[PDB]
């Protein structure tokens, strides 16, 4: 499972 | 293999995860993202949301609006 995480608070 | 190429850095606020069944997107907590390694094979049947838990079903963004909020390189596998 490649993924990542949103900069958006 | 489930073990995809490339990867990114730490876990930090709610995230997103991959399907390894096809390829298509679900935002998670980071209480999943913690949980899931790259060696965890997350996909749609196995989805949280109901709504979206099958790869025929949709997504809260598009791999072109949702790698532009992050500000990446990502969908440019097609695969
Ligand atoms: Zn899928």
């Amino acid at each position: 499972a490649r993924t990542k995480q949103t900069a958006r608070y | 293999g489930s073990r995809r190429a490339s990867v990114g850095s730490e876990f930090t606020e709610s995230a997103w995860v991959r399907c390894d069944d096809c390829f298509k997107w679900r935002r998670i907590p980071a209480s999943v993202v913690g949980s899931i390694d790259e060696s965890s094979r997350w996909i749609c049947m196995n989805n949280s949301d109901k709504r979206f838990a099958d790869c025929s079903k949709s997504q809260e963004m598009s791999n072109e609006e949702i790698n532009e909020e992050l500000g990446i390189g990502q969908d440019e596998a097609d695969a």
